[PDB]
């Protein structure tokens, strides 16, 4: 029985589901941070449920197989390159900045279906909030253009006023030279061509038009590169703090009921990611998208619906 | 014509008793047949918005809408042809009852008829 | 007649499981096992008629309509086959769907026992040909094109149901038997003058009448192939058929309502023929040809004699297949050239001389060169027109000099002169080309042997 | 190879069937209007030994 | 999903499929026999 | 809301219907419009947001005057004859004033001004429902007296409705608005032979419930409310703009659609009433309806319009909610033009 | 302006592809060789050698439906009689006036 009105009806209530251990938490730090390993350790002393940053193929990994798809069937757009031309004509870095926050909104929507259907909580890296300080930092550089962060302002706006924001944030604050010294040290040659303004500009943007708008609704936790070496004050931490300022509280079965319906139905959630508004680089032609569906649906099993590729393997298909 | 107020008549009665009077329609009927054909082009288009192989994805289904809609095209049919009866019977009978409305005309050949002939040039 | 019916039907589910890369040849294969069938029907009796049941019957008028409807879709196909090589299969499907569904509308409204059911598959062939050439049509302006296409002939012909209901509501039947049978006199009275009107301004928009003949020349060059085929072919006829099948209950008041559009069609070949002098584009000149051709069709209808009957008919047939050979040749030029312009391609019987003598050939038969069917339904629809008035001869020799004009000059302009140098992609004609072109070609000379059958009832 | 070319073959024996089918349907809905038949003044006609109806 | 063919709904279907196929058979000769007898036919 | 709150309000409305069509008495007919006023309007307002509440108190203001309206008519009628019955309406002035009322809550012109805007401001569901059930308790009534409504005025109302919606769905780019307008001027067809013959209106109301359940369940389907917002299903599915274009085919009256059922049978009707010059004005003013709904199609499904490059997430996923009697309402409202003498069911 | 002056991402126009370049003897029916044969084959084999011949000649020996020649022996019949008892051919009168009953003018 999937969830709908008729299991709210009869049994299904998540509010019963908390015990105060939920509590979303979003981990955000500058490139070539160690959040990452802190997040992952919160949530293993947590037991709660880790997310591992959403990537270009995020999305692949929960439809079908797991194994991702071609990038021009899949995102249309590469980190690489905007590493080696951050100006580059045919407009791939927007088209990369667009398609990370709605791979962002749809691991959002995942953590939030997780949590109202099982009560575990989850540690996520940084969601659709925080997500506009690549986009700053671009503009500032002058990789994209303003219609671009006009359209990306839109998008937000309309998919993100449907969310309940995280309940603690968790910011780890690394200096710009030794971050820099972290991506010489790290090895990638695309990496490598980070420059040190567009550093600054995301350095610039987290804690000037993300930590105070945050510390208005939900609990900050800024912590520097050596105290959060230990997970066991961090942890300490979060359970001292008690939330009581956001819209958590507010909440009650019905709005969970309502979150829980928005959460399933990732069409609904992508909805308003496509609006049609023409921003070169982003809409694509007729014969193109033509050419790109077609190649598509011959993919293995996408054809048809999950349960009817025969070339997979699935039996019984003329009485499904 | 209107029927609505016809004596006699029962408020909610799909088939009325002296309807069963009246031959029932063949099931090999034209009708019925395209009652059919219009439930299997409903479970061909219920099999290709769901994303399913069209011809072949649910054959239960499919026989399912056929069926039903067989059977209700078969009452429908045997409602309109009883409506169609009842048509007849009324206006038969009203002739028959109001014969200075409805004069046999006398009979006349054409050798005796004058009509005005138009060539065409 | 659902012998010929149920096979046409039966196309589309063999069409929906062929095999996707046997679609073709299966249709092909079994429209041309159809097209045999309807052979059959051309035995007709001097006689009533081939009163099959209540619903359908047949007719020496319908009988070559039906043919000639049942012998264009092999046709179609093999044109068609050609500029839809890079499409999806279900797409080409889709496309193969909508011209048989055009070919059952049009086999059921030739026989049409009643005239409601007349109008209904008179009016269910709009939506297939609209969706042809809306949706595979190759520039932006073919949505207008179907647009004027559309609103032409239901402007046209909505005032025609109300006619055909009050006029069943009137007599009791619109059985085309029973109305023959039970016809009566029509008073002049303006009453009838509006009936008339809207009996006949439906058949006149479709055939087109001049100066109503404004959406033909859009809808045949922004169509593809097939659908300029089929327009030219068996589209235009169906408002012949219905003036020929109507004009028996507008008695007498045809002989003074004929006078406005026996004037526009009689300028009207005249204005058309010389706009053919002046056309860049090969499709536009074969379209107002068309409109010349059926505007004589309709001078021949509206004198309402038996040599005019027949030689209509006559017209019909050989108009359908000449236009169809004509708009095949213009398309070979332009999958070559992808230019659709007279001046552009020149000289090309040096490079292609069997297409040039299919040229020659198709020419021709267009100006009506003797003893070709073309020319019979001209002779006779002149010698209608000069016994209804002798001065009727200037404008039809006018016209008869101006079509040869315009013929050999569509002729010379492309195939003769010096080629153009810069053009270089010019392959030689296939075999599919080849044989379409004869396929057109080899019926037209086969009838002329036997012309009583297309010279319709009154023969 | 039969049971194999037969599945890309039988949509061949569509066409034909829908006109054997139609020939059926034509003769019986021509059965259905014998209401004058032998009755017509011109062919009037009596029958032969071993004739039940003039035209079938 | 991943789904096994639900035979709990299949065998209802088929089992509405059957039962009313039987029903509209039964009216129908039901229909039959009683026009008859009311119009002395057999 | 709450599902059982939902629930139980639909069950009211519907409820409130069935007591206006079942009831002979005319306080339990005002009763059961009062009701389903009452229930409607959290119907309309379940997505809280300015428009809604905006569309709500238009909705609820129209329809009070309406109701007010037809109480007044009431007791008049009930003043010069002390009848209750719902019958010959007994005086001129008490049949004008609930003409009037029974207008306004169809929304006939030139009471039309308030159902593009209601409709614009409330969700599709809503907007299916408003468009589709709130027509039949005012159209039953109008039947129960249709020997008494004057021709002129009935008529008068049906052409200028007919005019209103195609001209006005001309201008619209919206798709709700474009069903508003569709809607009056089916309503217009409706009311232009209730005079003469109520089974007429019947099979009209049920063939355009039919058709625009298939238009709104498939524009739910593909959540799109405005043109260029549909210009983009055919790069995800496109069987659902090929059934659009079909069904939108069907709308015009286009034979040998089932849209073209209605008009046919209407013109023939007032045919044999001696009437020629109206349906003829009708079929070339629904000849503007088909025009617009020609564009819809032209954008939707026989061009293709460019897309973006977010919609290659959506070719990853699946309708979690499968509408039922989708696939039945297409078909119904497409292939049923053979099946035109069941029509003496008196459906 | 730094924008890249491209309106959208497009394919770029195809080429247009020859048939018998990558298959000499290509008959223009398809690209595939054996189905494009086979094709040929058909369409030439099922409208000349079937419709074109087997049709005209079915048409050429068509029974005499229209009953010419029973009118040809119906008129010289008619004739032989009318001029042996010398009637005089054709009448004007096609139905006989004992049997017409004109109205009386009595003007
Ligand atoms: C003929 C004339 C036809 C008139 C026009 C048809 C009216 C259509 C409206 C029907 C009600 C709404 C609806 O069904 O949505 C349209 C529906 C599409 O549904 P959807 O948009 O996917 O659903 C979203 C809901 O709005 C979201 O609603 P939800 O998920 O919150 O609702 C929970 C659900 C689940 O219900 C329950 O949990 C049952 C609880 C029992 C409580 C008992 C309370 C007793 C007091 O309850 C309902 O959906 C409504 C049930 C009402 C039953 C009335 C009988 O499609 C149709 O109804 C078309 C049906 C065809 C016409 C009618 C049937 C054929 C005739
Ligand atoms: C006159 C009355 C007589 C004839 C009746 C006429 C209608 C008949 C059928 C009515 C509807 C029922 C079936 C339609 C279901 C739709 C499914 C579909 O799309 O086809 C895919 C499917 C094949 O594709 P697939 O591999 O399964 O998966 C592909 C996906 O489905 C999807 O593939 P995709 O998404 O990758 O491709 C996208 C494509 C796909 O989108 C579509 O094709 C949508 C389908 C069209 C809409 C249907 C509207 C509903 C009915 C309206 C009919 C209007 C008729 C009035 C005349 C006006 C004409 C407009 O859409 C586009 O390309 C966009 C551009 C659209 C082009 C212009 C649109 C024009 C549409 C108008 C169609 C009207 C005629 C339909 C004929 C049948 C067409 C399938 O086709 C079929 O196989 C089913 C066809 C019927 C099966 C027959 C099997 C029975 C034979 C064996 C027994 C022998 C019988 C005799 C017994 C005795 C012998 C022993
Ligand atoms: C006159 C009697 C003839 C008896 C012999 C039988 C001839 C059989 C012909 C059958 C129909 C022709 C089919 C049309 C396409 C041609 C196929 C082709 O490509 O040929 C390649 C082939 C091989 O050459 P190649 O080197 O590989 O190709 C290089 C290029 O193609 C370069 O090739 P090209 O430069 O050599 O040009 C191709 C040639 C071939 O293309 C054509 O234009 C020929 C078609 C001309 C007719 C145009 C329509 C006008 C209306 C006529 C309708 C009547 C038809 C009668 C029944 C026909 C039965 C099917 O064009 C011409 O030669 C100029 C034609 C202008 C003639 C104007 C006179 C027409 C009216 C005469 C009255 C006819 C009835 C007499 C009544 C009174 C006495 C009893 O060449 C030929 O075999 C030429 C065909 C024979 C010439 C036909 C001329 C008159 C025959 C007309 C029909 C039969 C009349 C029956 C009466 C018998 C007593
Ligand atoms: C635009 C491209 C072409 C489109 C198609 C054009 C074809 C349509 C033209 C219609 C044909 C003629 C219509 C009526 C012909 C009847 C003869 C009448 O007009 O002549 C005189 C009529 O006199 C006057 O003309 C009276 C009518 C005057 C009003 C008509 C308007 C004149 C110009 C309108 C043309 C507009 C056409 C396009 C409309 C959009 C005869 O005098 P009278 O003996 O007393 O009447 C005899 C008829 N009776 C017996 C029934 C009484
Ligand atoms: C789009 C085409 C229409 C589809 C309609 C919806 C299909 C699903 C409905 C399922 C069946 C509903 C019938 C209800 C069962 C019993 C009905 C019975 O009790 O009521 C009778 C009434 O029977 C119904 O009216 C008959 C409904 C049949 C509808 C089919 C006609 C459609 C027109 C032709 C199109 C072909 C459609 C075929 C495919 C569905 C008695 O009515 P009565 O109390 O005395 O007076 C009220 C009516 N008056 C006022 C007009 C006189
Ligand atoms: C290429 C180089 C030359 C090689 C060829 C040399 C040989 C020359 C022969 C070619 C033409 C020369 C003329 C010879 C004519 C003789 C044949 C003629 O006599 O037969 C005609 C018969 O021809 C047919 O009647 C006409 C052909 C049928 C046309 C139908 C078209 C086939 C269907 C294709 C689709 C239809 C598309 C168009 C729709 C209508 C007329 O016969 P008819 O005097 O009368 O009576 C027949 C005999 N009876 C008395 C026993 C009855
Ligand atoms: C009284 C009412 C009579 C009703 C007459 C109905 C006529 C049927 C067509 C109505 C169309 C009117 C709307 C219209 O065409 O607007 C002009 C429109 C604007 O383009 P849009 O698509 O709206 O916008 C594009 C930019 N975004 O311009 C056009 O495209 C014109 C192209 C279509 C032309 C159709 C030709 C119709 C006329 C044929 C003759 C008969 C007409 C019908 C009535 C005739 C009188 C008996
Ligand atoms: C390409 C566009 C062409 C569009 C068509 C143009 C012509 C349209 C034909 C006229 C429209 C009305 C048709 C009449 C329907 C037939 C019914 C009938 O004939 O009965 C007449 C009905 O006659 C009428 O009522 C006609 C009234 C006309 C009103 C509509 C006017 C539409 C435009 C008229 C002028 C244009 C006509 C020619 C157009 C030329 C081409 C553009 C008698 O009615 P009764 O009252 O029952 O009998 C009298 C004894 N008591
Ligand atoms: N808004 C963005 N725009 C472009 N690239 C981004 C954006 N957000 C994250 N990335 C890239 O995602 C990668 C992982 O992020 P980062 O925290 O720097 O490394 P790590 O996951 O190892 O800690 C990095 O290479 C970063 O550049």
């Amino acid at each position: 029985l999937q969830y709908g009105p008729l299991a709210f009806v009869l049994g299904e209530r998540t509010t019963r589901k908390l015990t105060e251990t939920s509590k979303v938490i979003t981990v955000d730090g500058n490139i070539c941070s160690g959040k990452g390993r802190l997040a992952r350790e919160i949530a293993e002393k947590l037991g709660l449920r880790h997310f591992p940053e959403a990537g270009i193929h995020y999305a692949d990994s929960t439809t079908g197989d797991g194994k991702p798809l071609d990038v021009q069937l899949s995102g249309n757009c590469s980190l690489e390159k905007f590493y080696d031309d951050p100006k580059s004509n045919d407009g791939n870095s927007y088209r990369l900045q667009s398609w990370l926050y709605a791979s962002r909104l749809l691991q959002y929507a995942d953590a939030l279906e997780h949590l109202l259907s099982t009560g575990q909580g989850v540690v996520l890296e940084r969601s659709i909030y925080s997500d506009f300080v690549f986009l700053e930092a671009m503009y500032r550089q002058g990789f994209i253009r303003k219609q671009c962060v006009e359209h990306y302002n839109e998008v937000k706006k309309v998919t993100a006023c449907e969310y309940l924001p995280p309940h603690v944030v968790v910011y780890v604050d690394v200096p710009v030279p030794e971050i820099q010294s972290r991506i010489q040290k790290k090895g990638n040659p695309h990496e490598m061509k980070i420059t040190a303004a567009y550093l600054q500009d995301i350095e610039n943007a987290y804690k000037k038009t993300f930590l105070p708008e945050m510390s208005e609704k939900c609990e900050v936790l800024q912590y520097s590169a050596r105290e959060a070496e230990d997970a066991e004050k961090v942890v300490e931490d979060i359970e001292y703090l008690k939330c009581d300022k956001g819209p958590w509280p507010d909440q009650d079965d019905r709005t969970f009921h309502r979150l829980r319906m928005l959460v399933q139905n990732k069409l609904e959630v992508l909805n308003y990611t496509t609006i049609p508004v023409y921003l070169p680089e982003i809409t694509i032609g007729a014969h193109q998208s033509d050419r790109v569906f077609q190649k598509f649906t011959e993919l293995p099993g996408r054809k048809y619906s999950p349960g009817y590729n025969e070339d997979v393997g699935d039996k019984w298909i003329w009485l499904k | 014509t209107m029927m609505s107020g016809r004596p006699g008549r029962v408020p909610l009665q799909f088939l009325p008793n002296e309807a069963r009077s009246l031959p029932p329609p063949k099931l090999t009927d034209p009708r019925l047949v395209y009652m059919g054909f219009l439930g299997y082009c409903s479970g061909l288009i219920d099999n290709a918005i769901r994303r399913r192989p069209v011809v072949s994805a649910g054959l239960h289904r499919q026989l399912l809408y056929v069926t039903s809609f067989v059977f209700f095209g078969y009452y429908l049919l045997k409602r309109q042809d009883y409506m169609y009866a009842l048509r007849d019977h009324d206006m038969f009978a009203y002739v028959k009852s109001h014969p200075e409305d409805f004069p046999e005309k006398d009979k006349k050949t054409y050798g005796e008829i004058l009509e005005e002939f138009h060539p065409v040039r | 007649m659902l012998k010929i019916i149920i096979p046409t039907t039966m196309l589309l589910p063999m069409t929906w499981m062929s095999k996707h890369n046997m679609i073709w040849i299966n249709a092909t294969v079994h429209s041309l096992l159809i097209s045999l069938i309807s052979l059959s029907l051309l035995n007709q009796l001097g006689e009533n008629s081939l009163n099959f049941s209540l619903t359908f019957f047949s007719d020496s008028l319908s009988a070559p309509l039906l043919v000639l409807t049942t012998w264009l879709l092999p046709l179609m196909l093999m044109a068609s086959q050609s500029h839809l090589s890079k499409e999806t299969t279900t797409r080409k499907k889709l496309y193969i769907t909508m011209l048989i569904l055009l070919q059952l509308f049009l086999i059921m409204t030739f026989t049409a026992t009643e005239l409601i059911l007349f109008y209904i598959l008179f009016e269910a062939t709009l939506v297939p040909t609209l969706i042809i050439i809306t949706r595979w049509g190759n520039q932006t302006e073919r949505l207008n094109a179907g647009l004027y296409f559309l609103f032409y002939t239901l402007a046209g012909s909505l005032p025609l149901l109300v006619a055909l209901v009050y006029i069943q509501n009137t007599t009791g039947s619109l059985n085309f038997l029973i109305i023959h049978y039970w016809s009566h006199p029509l008073s002049n009275s303006w009453s009838n003058i509006f009936m008339w009107l809207a009996c006949i301004m439906a058949f006149m928009v479709k055939m087109p009448l001049y100066g109503l003949h404004l959406w033909l020349p859009k809808a045949h060059v922004e169509a593809p192939i097939a659908g300029s085929m089929v327009l030219a072919a068996v589209l235009l006829k169906l408002g012949g058929y219905g003036m020929m099948r109507i004009t028996t209950i507008l008695n007498p008041l045809t002989n003074y309502m004929a006078y406005p559009f026996l004037m526009l069609s009689m300028w009207g070949m005249i204005m058309t023929s010389s706009i053919c002098l002046r056309q860049t584009d090969l499709k536009s000149l074969i379209a107002y040809s068309s409109v010349s051709h059926m505007a004589l069709v309709i001078v021949a209808i509206m004198i309402q004699t038996p040599w005019s009957f027949m030689g209509a008919t006559a017209l019909m047939i050989a108009h359908g297949l000449t236009s169809s050979m004509l708009f095949c040749l213009a398309n070979t030029n332009y999958e070559r050239v992808h230019s659709r312009t007279m001046i552009l391609a020149r000289g090309l019987q040096t490079l292609l001389p069997l297409m040039a003598t299919w040229w020659l050939v198709a020419s021709l038969t267009n100006l009506a060169l003797p003893p070709s069917i073309n020319l019979i339904g001209e002779l006779f629809i002149i010698t209608a027109s000069f016994s209804w008035s002798n001065i009727t001869i200037i404008l039809m020799g006018m016209n008869m000099m101006i079509t040869a004009l315009y013929s050999l000059y569509m002729l010379i302009t492309t195939q003769r002169g010096k080629y153009t140098h810069h053009i270089n992609n010019i392959k030689p004609s296939f075999t599919r080309e080849n044989a379409l072109m004869a396929l057109h070609i080899l019926p037209l000379l086969l009838l002329t042997l036997n012309p009583k059958m297309i010279l319709g009832p009154l023969y | 190879n039969v049971l194999q070319i037969v599945r890309d073959h039988w949509v061949h024996i569509l066409v034909p069937v829908g006109f054997v089918f139609g020939c059926y349907l034509d003769r019986r809905s021509d059965e259905k209007l014998t209401a004058f038949r032998n009755k017509s003044l011109l062919f009037k006609r009596e029958l032969r030994p071993n004739e039940e109806v003039t035209w079938k | 999903p991943h789904g096994s063919p639900d035979w709990l709904k299949v065998g209802l279907t088929l089992g509405t499929s059957v039962f009313l196929w039987i029903y509209l058979i039964k009216q129908h000769k039901e229909d039959v026999l009683e026009y008859k007898r009311r119009n002395g036919l057999e | 809301m709450n599902p059982i709150i939902y629930t139980t309000l639909i069950m009211t409305v519907m409820s409130g219907t069935m007591l206006v069509m079942i009831s002979s008495h005319w306080l339990l007919i005002w009763i059961g419009f009062e009701m389903n006023l009452l229930a409607m309007i959290p119907v309309l307002m379940k997505n809280f947001n300015p428009r809604a509440t905006e569309a709500a108190t238009k909705y609820f203001l129209t329809q009070a005057t309406a109701s007010m309206m037809l109480m007044m008519a009431i007791i008049i009628n009930l003043l010069y004859s002390g009848q209750w019955t719902i019958t010959k309406m007994f005086n001129p002035v008490a049949m004008t004033m609930m003409t009037m009322a029974l207008a306004m809550k169809l929304g006939l012109s030139p009471f039309h001004f308030w159902v593009p805007e209601v409709t614009q401001g409330i969700s599709l569901q809503a907007g299916l429902l408003l468009l589709t059930w709130q027509k039949l308790a005012p159209l039953s009534v109008l039947c129960q007296i249709s020997q008494s409504i004057n021709p002129n005025l009935m008529l008068t109302m049906a052409m200028l409705s007919i005019l209103i919606g195609g001209w006005g769905g001309l201008n619209q780019t919206q798709l709700r608005k474009i069903m508003a307008y569709s809607s009056i001027a089916h309503m217009g067809w409706m009311t232009a032979v209730l005079p003469y013959n109520t089974t007429m209106t019947i099979l009209n109301l049920l063939i355009y419930i039919t058709m625009t359940l298939a238009m709104f369940m498939l524009l739910i389907h593909s959540s799109a409310t405005t043109t260029l917002s549909l210009s983009h299903t055919w790069n995800k599915m496109p069987v659902i703009t090929s059934l659009m274009m079909v069904t939108l085919l069907s709308m015009g009256g286009l034979p040998p659609l089932s849209g073209f059922m209605p008009k046919w049978m209407i013109i023939q009707e007032m045919t044999k009433n001696e009437s020629i010059i109206m349906p003829t004005l009708m079929a070339m003013t629904a000849l503007l309806n088909l025009y617009f709904y020609m564009r819809l199609a032209y954008s939707s499904s026989l061009t293709m319009f460019p897309s973006t490059n977010n919609m290659k997430m959506k070719w990853q996923f699946e309708h979690t909610k499968q509408m039922k009697l989708l696939p039945t309402m297409i078909v119904l409202s497409t292939l049923v033009l053979p099946m035109t003498p069941a029509l003496s069911s008196l459906n | 302006p730094p924008e890249p002056t491209i309106r959208l991402q497009e394919d770029p126009d195809p080429e247009d592809e020859n048939l018998y370049e990558k298959n000499p003897d290509s008959h223009g029916y398809d690209k595939d060789p054996i189905v494009d044969l086979w094709n040929m084959r058909v369409v030439f084999f099922f409208g000349f050698s079937i419709v074109l011949v087997l049709g005209s000649t079915f048409v050429a020996y068509l029974p005499d439906y229209r009953m010419q020649e029973w009118a040809r022996r119906e008129a010289e019949r008619l004739v032989k009689y009318r001029e042996a008892n010398g009637l005089p051919l054709m009448e004007s009168n096609c139905f006989d006036p004992n049997k017409i009953q004109l109205p009386e003018d009595e003007d």
